[PDB]
């Protein structure tokens, strides 16, 4: 059993974290005061889901996890959260001042004065690891803090932790819930200075969820509650393989293995099925050739994009509920030739298949129906470099008039940063070129 | 925390101070004597920004009142929610400044300026942590203009890294007042353009042809145009005093809404004016609705914060701001992608119900600087008036180069369009 | 189906259809920051003094 | 109000309907470079697809589809109907065709078919003097009279978002024949003019003996490639304009010889096409305040 330590940094990864937080319990069937009957092993063990939870003497079971942001208004809400009892004071830092939507901020100003604190956090966490794997972390990549520091703690992450796996998710910007309007600036900074430092990325477009949230769940200004419960199914059924017993993805190592051929690109795809509206509980029971069917249409996908206008180089299926591989190879079948799959040459067409019989877990009250099987197919196909471009695009719009670049700068970050990170973008958009056809 | 230290200067920021506090007093639901009796408890969420709070359950408005004459001061005391005020936050002079901006800021106000940072000191102190200030004042006089000014480069020395924030009521042609506002006017755009991160624009002009034209109100008055500013004072700060995403403080508003460090100047407006959701979007976003004189028309906007205020749909607002983004379409810069930011509080403002608030940044202000530029130079030409400021010791050379940093601003305004 | 494990949780299989910085060198550019500020504020400052 | 922008100056045909569009007063075209449109008349290479859709609140239409460029180039057509098992050898209507680059391809395999009348074109009767696409050059075709000369038929396909497939009803002839100059008006001849002649001289329609075949080749075509390149549940919707060059050949058979993207139109058809390009496919997705059209069904 290796354990596996998440960092959840600024509102976003916060927030998220939390939503993912509440979903694991309810999966694992831990109680809101860390009790955990089903746990017939008091103390300890070497269980799946000690993967992501410790155990005290006393029987409460403890999330790997530490949450940290600038500002002390959303840590907060974890402090009042209804699991609370679950988290210790030293895995929940916050500071008074935030990054105010500034990469330099986040990183060079702040940054500078909180890591070794977080530093400390986090050893202490590592200290209670017989056999730590690396982490999970969680951010945003338009907020000053999500950005920036995320940034930072990740390079100061590789050198503390030289042979550790670290895995991001991360949240895309979109306009349609932006709050910022320097977030392709951001964006862009972190990507670049994050890039040799993760092994794998999950991208959340904020627009997708958002879209997903109206279409499928009937909701006319979805919330971020509302979003980060569809995005914590997500990552929940991501990180499965982490935390029950299996042996598709076990390991985060395995991860970059099966999903990242090429190092940088360590971006996979993921589309999810099915999403039902719990407000209508009486709908029809989806079969498993139509989830699997779902998962090559780009209105399920986490990233609006088309995967028919690029090449695949790694797919996984990762299934929960009522499913055996029977019924996932006839799905395949008749996708396979009603559907534009074209892999890379130097690449097998194949598909990895995961199937967990645990059938996706609802939170109550929430928006979701529950299903009796969904799936989440993680796949690395090329065709995802349409954000990166959407991206590189607003960057050179307002770059080109150095707009918003005197806060940047003002914070001690040299305007050489901007010109560096986007001429490492542009190589970015070439290696998916290169590869896409 | 976050709060905002308040500081309102001379007749006109005192009198338009008065009622902003008096507006948002009313959205807290402070009544007169500090004591809290507002229905819902949204109201006291974000109370601390621009309250400090004592013994007996009272809210005093963290703000400081300055002038070199008692007179508007003890109009503010004696008027509605005068004595909501701390007693020892007024601070106050005897001689005056004559509407004189070398008095106000070398002279006179030099005097005053010392007490008037004690207590500034001393309601910092009181900050778990400090956001930045907030200054009311007009520049055609002389207090607000010219002791306000050096106030803002005090408040800078002493606190280099927090936002210094302004309402500021520039003179105009149209309304007659002192006859050397150009120069008081001119001599004041320099400090705001070096020492403040954002400045709210308004006018008497303007704000009289939305009381004349839009209100049919044959002959405004102070109190007439004071109305329209405070409901204004209380729109923009929607996002501060209440809780939300967008523009959540000073700081954040201000990376926002400044791509440029000098162009940090914007037109606000509002809706409905005050004497459906596409009617109250298309109000807000028109020219004769802006609350400085210069057409929105004549130039682009850099960036907008709307703020609406109500219970309302959302969907179609989403709808109607987007109809006037391509309504508009022309008088949008292209290299600032999504530079027009939309914010929603639910508490409306008293006896609306439904409202909205404009804020832009936009180019067009550059004819608003011009003009005044070009009152300026006709009166400097000629050195009429000029001994007034001479003699409390200023140099010619001051006023020459306070003309040509004016012409430099309204250079910079023209790369952009 | 290549590679199928099976447990009571579930199973997996494989279909086939066809075939850096240092803490130094961290530390000097986060100082090399600060020092940019502490210089950006002084000019300030000197400025505010005049 | 809907708002477009214009990324193709050279185009003709939507030269039209930027005209129409604005001439309706409910459409205001927007700069080339305004990401907040409605719709993209959209360049002829490179079109930036990927940008498309982002738009909150903002349904975007595009009048052409990505990934159609497969249908739309020489080895790219070949490599199709050697590859589609919905075309494939299965396929008759298509002459005997293979593909080489310049100095992996089809060049020694092209030889095996000459071996075994082997006039060819890439124009040459000999296989060595053609070195210096193949697809083997029909010796019969179908000479007009009087004259004794050839043509090719041009009609013009409108795919609209939901991928149903129109075609106009007027269509084109593009007019000494050696086997081993201008002016009807401009080498242009109509169907109501091929017809008759069809009629006089060899006792059959235009439709019996032609626009069947065509047809049957337009729907065979774009419904190949459906799967890959509809718009039915995308984030931004598409529709183009296709021009299908077919030719007749002696016992009246129809072959398909090109499919152009970009096709243009002839002068007296541009005013017509153009308004039903509007109709049928812009303001189907954009509303306002008979047909030129047959709906080859699928
Ligand atoms: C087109 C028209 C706008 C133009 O011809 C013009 O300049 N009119 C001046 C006339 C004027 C000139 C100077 C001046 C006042 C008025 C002035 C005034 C009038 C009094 F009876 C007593 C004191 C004062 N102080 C003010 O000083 C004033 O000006 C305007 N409002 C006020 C005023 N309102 C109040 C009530 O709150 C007191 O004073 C308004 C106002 C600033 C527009 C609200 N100004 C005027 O009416
Ligand atoms: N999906 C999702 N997105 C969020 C959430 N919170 C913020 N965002 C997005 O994150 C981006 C803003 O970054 P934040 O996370 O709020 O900023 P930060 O990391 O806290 O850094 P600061 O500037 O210091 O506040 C915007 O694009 C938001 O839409 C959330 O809870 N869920
Ligand atoms: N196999 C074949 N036999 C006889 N004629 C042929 C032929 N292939 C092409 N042609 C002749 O070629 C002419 C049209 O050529 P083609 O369609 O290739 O244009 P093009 O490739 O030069 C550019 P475009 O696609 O825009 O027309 C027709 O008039 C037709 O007679
Ligand atoms: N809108 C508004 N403007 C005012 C008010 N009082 C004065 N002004 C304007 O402010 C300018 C005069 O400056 P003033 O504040 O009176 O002088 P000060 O006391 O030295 O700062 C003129 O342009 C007046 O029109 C007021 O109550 N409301
Ligand atoms: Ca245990
Ligand atoms: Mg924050």
């Amino acid at each position: 059993m290796r354990e596996c330590i998440s960092i959840h940094v600024g509102q976003a990864g916060v927030q998220i974290g939390n939503a993912c937080w509440e979903l694991y319990c309810l999966e694992h069937g831990i109680q809101p005061d860390g009790q955990m009957p089903s746990d017939k092993t008091i103390g300890g063990g070497d269980d799946s889901f000690n993967t992501f939870f410790s155990e005290t003497g006393a029987g409460k079971h403890v999330p790997r996890a530490v949450f940290v942001d600038l500002e002390p208004t959303v840590i907060d809400e974890v402090r009042t959260g209804t699991y609370r009892q679950l988290f210790h004071p030293e895995q929940l830092i916050t500071g008074k001042e935030d990054a105010a939507n500034n990469y330099a901020r986040g990183h060079y100003t702040i940054g500078k004065e909180i890591i070794d604190l977080v530093l400390d956090r986090i050893r202490k966490l590592a200290d209670q690891c017989t056999g730590l794997q690396g982490f999970l972390v969680f951010h945003s990549f338009g907020g000053g803090t999500g950005s920036g520091f995320t940034s930072l703690l990740m390079e100061r992450l590789s050198v503390d932790y030289g042979k550790k796996s670290k895995l991001e998710f991360s949240i895309y910007p979109a306009p349609q819930v932006s709050t910022a309007v320097v977030e392709p600036y951001n964006s862009i900074l972190t990507t670049h200075t994050t890039l040799e430092h993760s092994d794998c990325a999950f991208m959340v477009d904020n627009e997708a969820i958002y879209d997903i949230c109206r279409r499928n769940l009937d909701i006319e200004r979805p919330t971020y509650t509302n979003l980060n419960r569809l995005i914590s199914q997500i990552v929940s059924s991501i990180t499965a393989s982490l935390r029950f017993d299996g042996a598709l993805n076990v390991d985060l190592t395995e991860f970059q293995t099966n999903l990242v051929p090429y190092p940088r690109i360590h971006f996979p795809l993921a589309t999810y099925a099915p999403v039902i509206s719990a407000e209508k509980a009486y709908h029809e029971q989806l079969s498993v050739a139509e989830i699997t069917n779902a998962c090559f249409e780009p209105a399920n996908q986490m990233v609006k994009c088309d995967p028919r206008h690029g090449k695949y180089m790694a797919c996984c299926l990762l299934y929960r509920g009522d499913v055996v591989p029977k019924d996932v190879n006839a799905a395949i079948a008749t996708i396979k030739t009603k559907r534009s799959i074209q892999f890379v040459d130097w690449c097998p067409t194949g598909f990895k298949v995961g199937i967990n019989y645990q059938p996706p877990t609802v939170v109550p009250g929430g928006d979701l129906a529950k299903v009796q099987r969904a799936v989440c197919m993680l796949s690395n196909t090329t065709a995802i470099a349409e954000a990166w471009a959407r991206l590189d695009h607003k960057f050179d719009l307002m770059y080109a008039k150095r707009a918003f670049v005197h806060w940047y700068v003002g914070e001690g970050m040299e305007e050489g940063e901007f010109s560096e990170a986007r001429e490492d973008m542009a190589a970015l958009e070439k290696d998916y070129e290169e590869v896409g056809v | 925390m976050r709060e905002i230290v308040h500081i309102q200067a001379g007749q006109c920021g005192n009198q338009i101070g008065a009622k902003f506090w008096e507006v948002i007093s009313d959205e807290h639901g402070i009544d007169p004597t500090g004591s809290y009796h507002g229905d819902s408890d949204l109201q006291l969420e974000r109370i601390n920004v621009y309250y400090n709070e004592a013994t007996g359950n009272k809210y005093v408005p963290r703000a400081i009142l300055v002038d070199l004459e008692p007179g508007t001061m003890d109009s503010v005391r004696s008027g509605p929610f005068g004595q909501i005020f701390r007693p020892d936050n007024f601070v106050f002079g005897q001689s005056g400044a004559g509407n004189n901006w070398a008095k106000g800021h070398y002279t006179e106000g030099a005097e005053l300026v010392d007490s008037v940072l004690d207590v500034v000191r001393k309601e910092s102190e009181s900050c778990d942590c400090l956001q930045g200030f907030q200054l009311t004042h007009s520049l055609g006089g002389g207090t607000g203009s010219g002791m306000g000014t050096l106030l803002i480069s005090k408040i800078r020395e002493e606190y280099p890294d927090r936002i210094m924030n302004t309402f500021s009521v520039m003179p105009s042609p149209k309304v007659s007042d002192t006859v050397v506002e150009p120069y008081n006017a001119t001599l004041s755009v320099h400090q705001l353009v070096e020492n403040t991160d954002e400045t709210y624009c308004i006018d008497n002009e303007a704000l009289y042809d939305i009381c004349f034209r839009t209100l049919k109100l044959t002959t405004p008055t102070y109190g007439d145009l004071n109305h329209l500013v405070s409901a204004t004072m209380s729109g923009v700060t929607t996002c501060l005093r209440f809780p939300g995403q967008l523009n959540a403080d000073l700081r954040k508003l201000a990376v926002n809404m400044v791509p440029f460090p000098r162009l940090h100047f914007f037109m606000p407006g509002f809706a409905p004016l005050t004497s459906t959701v596409p009617e109250l979007t298309q109000q807000m976003f028109d020219s004769k609705n802006m609350m400085a004189a210069c057409d929105p028309r004549h130039g682009r906007y850099l960036t907008v914060a709307a703020i609406f205020r109500g219970r309302m749909s959302m969907k179609e607002v989403d709808e109607q701001m987007l109809n006037v983004q391509n309504k508009n379409s022309s008088y949008f810069v292209e290299w600032i992608p999504n530079n027009v930011k939309t914010a929603v509080c639910d508490i409306p403002p008293r006896g609306l119900k439904m409202s909205a608030t404009f804020i832009g940044n936009s180019t067009a202000i550059q004819e608003l600087f011009k003009r005044i530029s070009e009152q300026f130079t006709a009166m400097f030409r000629r050195k009429a008036f000029l001994h007034w400021y001479t003699g409390e010791g200023m140099d010619e050379m001051e006023f020459t180069e306070a003309e040509s940093n004016m012409n430099d601003l309204v250079s910079e305004y023209q790369q952009y369009q | 189906v290549i590679e199928l494990n099976k447990c009571t949780s579930g199973q997996s299989f494989e279909v086939i259809l066809k075939p850096d910085p240092s803490l130094e060198e961290i530390q000097k550019k986060l100082e090399a920051a600060e020092e940019r500020r502490k210089y950006q504020e002084a000019e300030l400052l000197k400025h505010l003094a005049e | 109000m809907y708002t477009f922008v214009v990324r193709d100056e050279n185009s003709s045909v939507y030269a039209e309907v930027s005209r129409l569009l604005l001439a309706t007063g409910q459409w205001k075209r927007l700069r080339k470079d305004n990401p907040r449109f409605n719709l993209m008349l959209g360049e002829r290479n490179r079109l930036p697809f990927g940008r498309l859709g982002h738009e909150p609140g903002l349904v975007q239409l595009v009048n052409y589809y990505r990934g159609a460029d497969k249908l739309c180039r020489k080895a790219s057509l070949v490599k199709l109907i050697k590859t589609s098992p919905e075309l494939s050898e299965s396929c008759t209507w298509f002459p005997e065709s293979y593909v080489i680059y310049p100095t992996t391809d089809e060049r020694e395999v092209f030889l095996a078919a000459y071996n075994r009348g082997n006039v060819w074109i890439a124009i040459s009767s000999e296989a060595s003097e053609l070195l210096d696409v193949i697809q083997k050059y029909l010796e019969k075709p179908l000479l007009l009279e009087p004259g004794h000369r050839k043509f090719d038929i041009r009609s013009w396909v409108l795919v609209d978002h939901l991928y149903n497939i129109y075609l106009y009803r007027e269509g084109v002839l593009r007019t000494p024949y050696n086997s081993a100059n201008y002016g009807e008006e401009g080498n242009e001849m109509f169907f109501e003019e091929f017809n008759q002649y069809l009629m006089d001289a060899l006792n059959t329609t235009l439709e019996n003996s032609i626009l069947l075949q065509i047809k049957h080749i337009i729907r065979s075509c774009l419904m190949c490639i459906e799967p890959a390149i509809s718009t039915k549940h995308l984030h931004y919707q598409s529709f183009q304009l296709f021009g299908f060059d077919f030719m007749v050949d002696e016992e009246l058979k129809v072959w398909l010889i090109e499919v152009n993207g970009a096709p243009a139109c002839a002068q007296k058809l541009y005013a017509e096409l153009c308004q039903g390009i509007v109709d049928v496919a812009i303001s189907s997705v954009f509303p306002l305040a008979t047909s030129i059209f047959i709906k080859l069904h699928h």
